RNA sequence: UGACGCUCAGGUGCGAAAGCGUGGGGAGCAAACAGGAUUAGAUACCCUGGUAGUCCACGCCGUAAACGAUGUCGACUUGGAGGU
RNA sequence: AAUGUUUGAAAAAAA
């Protein structure tokens, strides 16, 4: 019933404060991203380079959400 | 009070050590700054310097981000001192740049 | 003597140390500083030195955990052991 | 006495 996102691959560039990240993505955009809290839960770390999977919104294309890293 | 009066002279042939700077791969802008000054004090008085970058957990998957830093180092401090010897590999998890005085 | 008292905004003065001005003084001590160490680094702690200052006069500053962290004055309300 | 593995999400613990 909720509204679709847009999955897309993209590398951290660098760490932020309190799990932050700028991600380059697929597409060439650098994305200000934040950790899932599934991630924070089951304490999987992101690193600078970590190629990551980020949730995007069509609201806004300057934030995503990292749900994985591969 | 004869034979210090020489060995004063002779004492005075400088000892160099070597002075160690240790990195990391989330080091800051501000932070490389302070430690770039560390290793110009030490190389503007003649002493070597060795270089560390020490990687933590899974920051031995990047490695070239850790190269990124210790090439820097080298860039910053081309003019003012010789590299003795560049690392290649992680030995243990850190990676040592000697530098020299020129 | 015969209530002349208590408190007191504003006001006035006093007010550790550091500090400031001018002129003296300077043993010891010692910010800064210089060298020696230590250390991953050591702008420190440690060592050897060491300048201002610390001292005096006069003027200035007006602050301190200027603390009893307890405003001043008066009256009343069981005891015990000390000091002066 | 800057000290004394990494993983964890789709299922870890020094060995
Ligand atoms: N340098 C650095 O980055 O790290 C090394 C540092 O952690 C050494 C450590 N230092 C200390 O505790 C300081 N305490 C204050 C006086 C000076 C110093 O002593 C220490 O263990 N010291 C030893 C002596 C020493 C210095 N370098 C190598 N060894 C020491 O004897 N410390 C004593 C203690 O820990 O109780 C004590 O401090 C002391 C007595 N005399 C002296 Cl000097 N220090
Ligand atoms: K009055
Ligand atoms: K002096
Ligand atoms: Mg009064
Ligand atoms: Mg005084
Ligand atoms: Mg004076
Ligand atoms: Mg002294
Ligand atoms: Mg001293
Ligand atoms: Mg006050
Ligand atoms: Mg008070």
């Amino acid at each position: 019933a909720k509204e679709d996102n847009i999955e897309m691959q993209g590398t951290v560039l660098e760490t932020l404060p309190n799990t932050m990240f700028r991600v380059e993505l697929e597409n060439g955009h650098v994305v200000t991203a934040h950790i899932s809290g599934k991630m924070r839960k089951n304490y999987i770390r992101i690193l600078t380079g970590d190629k990551v999977t980020v949730e995007l919104t069509p609201y806004d294309l300057s934030k995503g959400r990292i749900v994985f890293r591969s | 009070e004869k034979s210090k009066s020489s060995k004063e002279q002779k004492k005075k042939q400088k000892v160099i050590q070597v002075k160690e700077i240790k990195f990391r791969p989330g080091t800051d802008e501000g932070d490389y700054q302070v430690k770039l000054r560390s290793l110009i004090r030490f190389l503007e008085e003649g002493d070597k310097a060795k270089i560390t970058l020490r990687f933590r957990g899974r920051e031995m998957a990047h490695q070239q981000i850790g190269m990124e830093v210790l090439n820097r180092v080298k860039d910053d401090l081309q003019e003012l001192a010789v590299v003795e010897s560049f690392p290649t590999k992680i030995e243990g998890r850190q990676m040592i740049m000697v530098l020299a005085p020129k």
